[PDB]
Parts: C-alpha cells; sequence; structure tokens
C-alpha cells in the first residue's frame, strides 16, 4: 500500500499567514493526488484533486503542487474559516485507497499557562468509587500534561484526560484529567497531587490536597 | 444538489451483525461508483470498501475482508454494507461517498468527490444506562485569584450522548464541557466545568441541567461552595 505522511503533524498560524502543508508517498503516484478539508461534526470536503484541480467553488487562494511523491497545499492570506483538519488521499496505486494522518490547521495566539484547579470527590459520590478531577483551563499552546500522585507515588492506568476545541474567541484549550480510585483505596492516603506540565509555565506546576481537608 | 443519507447507524454487540444504507438522489447513482469509509472520533480517515457502478465488482480494506460486503440497489439508488462478526474496533463513524465518473464509462477512478455526514456505529455489550451526576464544588482548592471554578461530573451512562446546559441554559459563558471518556467498565463519563468571579459564589447558585435522551433521563444537580481547611 501506498503511505502518505503529512506534514507537519499541526500548523500554527493566524488570519493573513500562508500555510504550507506537505504530503509525501512511499512510492509515485504521479498527480493522482487528492486534497480534503474537514471540520469538527462535519464530513471531509474535496478542495483539490489531481494535485492541483481546485474544485467547484473553492477560492483561489488555495493551491495544489508537486508530482510523484512530493505534493503541497498552499493556502495564502488565511481566513478563519480555514482553521481545520486537511488531509492527503492518494488514487494513483489502489486498492486500499489510502490518505494522510491529517494536519491540524490552529489559530496562533501567545501563549498563556494554564489556571489550575482540583476537586476532591464529592460527598455524594463517596456513598464506593472516587473520582478526583483537575482542570487546567484556557491555555495555549494545546500540548499539556498531567501526573497524578497519591501520598507521591506516581499513579499508572488509573487516569484519563479529555481535551476542548480551540476556544473561537480566545484561541485557548482546556483540559480535565480523571483521577479514578476504589473507596477504599481513596480512604487509604491522604496527598493527592495533580501536576501540570505546560510550557506556559516555567517549571511544573502541582496542585494537591489532603483527604478530608475541603 | 448532490445527497448522500446514510442510516442504520447505532449500537451492535460484539460479533454480531449491522447493515448499514445510503440513501442518494441529485446524480446518477446507477453510473458512480460508491464507497464506505470510516472514521473513529477524532482519528484519522480509514478507506473501507468500493463497489463499481453496476456491482459487478468490490474491494474492500485488509481489515475488514471476509466480515464485510458492500452492494448497491440501483433501481432504488441505495448502497449498503452489510457488517458481520463486529469488533471494538470497528467503533467509527461510516461515510458512504461518492467517486467520480470514469474516462470510459466502466472502469473505477478512485476520485472521492461527495461525502455523506455519516452513521455512528458503536460496538459494545453495555446496557443503556443514565449517568449518575456530581458536583464538583467551588473551594480554596478551585479558585484562583478572583476566579472560581465549579462543575459536574456526569459519571457511568450508555450510549452517548449527554448534554449538558448551567442554569437552565442562562450560564454560557466560561462553560467548557469536555469529549466523553470511554471507561473500562465500558460506560461513558465526560465532566462540565465553568469559571465564574469569586465574588459570585454567594450570590448566585449554580446548577447543572444533565439530559441523557436514550435513557430518557434527566437531572439537575446543584453545585454548592464548600469551606476548606
Amino acid at each position: 500500500e501506498v503511505v502518505l505522511t503529512q506534514s507537519p503533524a499541526t500548523l500554527s498560524l493566524s488570519p493573513g499567514e500562508r500555510a504550507t502543508i506537505s504530503c509525501r508517498a512511499s512510492q509515485s503516484v504521479g498527480g493522482y493526488l487528492t486534497w480534503y478539508q474537514q471540520k469538527p461534526g462535519q464530513a471531509p470536503r474535496l478542495l483539490i484533486y489531481d494535485a492541483s484541480n481546485r474544485a467547484t467553488g473553492i477560492p483561489a487562494r488555495f493551491s495544489g503542487s508537486g508530482s510523484g511523491t512530493d505534493f503541497t497545499l498552499t493556502i495564502s492570506g488565511l481566513e478563519p474559516e480555514d482553521f481545520a483538519i486537511y488531509y492527503c488521499q492518494q488514487r494513483g496505486n489502489w486498492p486500499p485507497i489510502t490518505f494522510g494522518q491529517g494536519t491540524r490547521l490552529e489559530i496562533k495566539r501567545t501563549v498563556a499557562a494554564p489556571s489550575v484547579f482540583i476537586f476532591p470527590p464529592s460527598d455524594e459520590q463517596l456513598k464506593g468509587t472516587a473520582s478526583v478531577v483537575c482542570l487546567l483551563n484556557n491555555f495555549y499552546p494545546r500540548e499539556a500534561k498531567v501526573q497524578w500522585k497519591v501520598d507521591n507515588a506516581l499513579q499508572s492506568g488509573n487516569s484519563q484526560e479529555s481535551v476542548t476545541e480551540q476556544d473561537s474567541k480566545d484561541s485557548t484549550y482546556s483540559l480535565s484529567s480523571t483521577l479514578t480510585l476504589s473507596k477504599a483505596d481513596y480512604e487509604k492516603h491522604k496527598v493527592y497531587a495533580c501536576e501540570v506540565t505546560h510550557q506556559g509555565l516555567s517549571s511544573p506546576v502541582t496542585k494537591s490536597f489532603n483527604r478530608g481537608e475541603c | 444538489q448532490v445527497q448522500l443519507v446514510e442510516s442504520g447507524g447505532g449500537v451492535v454487540q460484539p460479533g454480531r451483525s449491522l447493515r448499514l444504507s445510503c440513501a442518494a438522489s441529485g446524480f446518477t447513482f446507477s453510473n458512480h461508483g460508491m464507497h464506505w469509509v470510516r472514521q473513529a472520533p477524532g482519528k484519522r480517515l480509514e478507506w473501507v470498501a468500493v463497489i463499481s457502478y453496476d456491482g459487478r465488482h468490490e474491494h474492500y480494506a485488509d481489515l475488514v475482508k471476509g466480515r464485510f460486503t458492500i452492494s448497491r440497489d440501483n433501481s432504488k439508488n441505495t448502497l449498503y454494507l452489510q457488517m458481520n462478526s463486529l469488533r471494538a474496533e470497528d467503533r467509527a463513524l461510516y461515510f458512504c461517498a461518492r467517486e467520480g465518473l470514469s474516462r470510459d464509462n466502466s472502469g473505477f477512478t478512485g476520485l472521492i468527490d461527495y461525502w455523506g455526514q455519516g452513521t455512528m456505529v458503536t460496538v459494545s455489550s453495555a446496557s443503556t444506562k443514565g449517568p449518575s451526576v456530581f458536583p464538583l464544588a467551588p473551594s480554596s482548592k478551585s479558585t484562583s485569584g478572583g476566579t472560581a471554578a465549579l462543575g459536574c461530573l456526569v459519571k457511568d451512562y450508555f450510549p452517548e450522548p449527554v448534554t449538558v446546559s448551567w442554569n437552565s441554559g442562562a450560564l454560557t459563558s466560561g462553560v467548557h464541557t469536555f469529549p466523553a471518556v470511554l471507561q473500562s467498565s465500558g460506560l461513558y463519563s465526560l465532566s462540565s466545568v465553568v469559571t465564574v468571579p469569586s465574588s459570585s459564589l454567594g450570590t448566585q447558585t449554580y446548577i447543572c441541567n444533565v439530559n441523557h435522551k436514550p435513557s430518557n433521563t434527566k437531572v439537575d444537580k446543584k453545585v454548592e461552595p464548600k469551606s476548606c481547611d
């Protein structure tokens, strides 16, 4: 199968700038390369086919170029509606029809460290499981990590995280991580800490509480 | 005026079957080859299968070979995807897509030009269940420099989705409802938070309105501030 590799994985730009997205194939596919745009909760939309031909209604600011194994999607004068995910697809050697892994074009803004909040389990939930929540609010860029520690023991495999889509107004993201323990284990320990790693923070920030503190 | 409307999506037990449909209109269905492409939430697009305009030829992705069957009924402009021996990893949004006409009115092109909005397929043996809603009360540990964070933990429900609003919809600013997450129990969980001025904790009540229509369950949870230390 033809492996399609897009680069970069994510592009951070602002309105008015030029976006350059690459798509490289493991083997030659001539000019049989298509580009799609996909917005969350929406199906992909045909942009360019045959490497450089724009589909009906697609504005001239979108231009495709390349041949063989190297292709490029260039978006000049970026507009708000251009921020989405882009995929390349080849029809030079198939089946199977193959797609690139996608490139995320997001809005660039200046770094904003996350405001960190931590929530102990509710009395109501305590009445057989305990969930501890850590909130990383309105930060940028998107990359952020949360590490859980119980009585200073690094936690593994017992937490799940989720991230919001980039805010349309302030261009920030928010992340929430939940540590789930059995009530027995929760009553078993005292210190619960959420360690946050984000580039807006020169060093990791730790947010914690003792069982029964709040 | 090209339209492709998928249907048939829903929850299916692991190992069982499900047949998807795609009603086409706005173009000459019998002249185009058709495809099925899937995509797991937040994941990449994955081609599934293709069928010629006259149904004489089909091709499948290696992951579905021998399990899925693509077919069509040109007399009713309908495309089908018979899925058998379903697996957890088959979960995804299934799109039926049209491919462009061929030079010769005979071969495949692989030029997928129109996509339907898809139909969701979930493979699980979990029973439908409304969520338990727990408060994420504001306290010293969740209040920073004039701003307080509070929310609701919408836990253990199936299947998706749930909707969350604050103060009957009057509170929208500062609200963040995160993507649901699948627990090892097979049940979903999600959190909805909102940041407000610390100065409002004593003058404004906060309540999260949670709705899970698959189980037709409604829950309004009051989130009250707590003292700490």
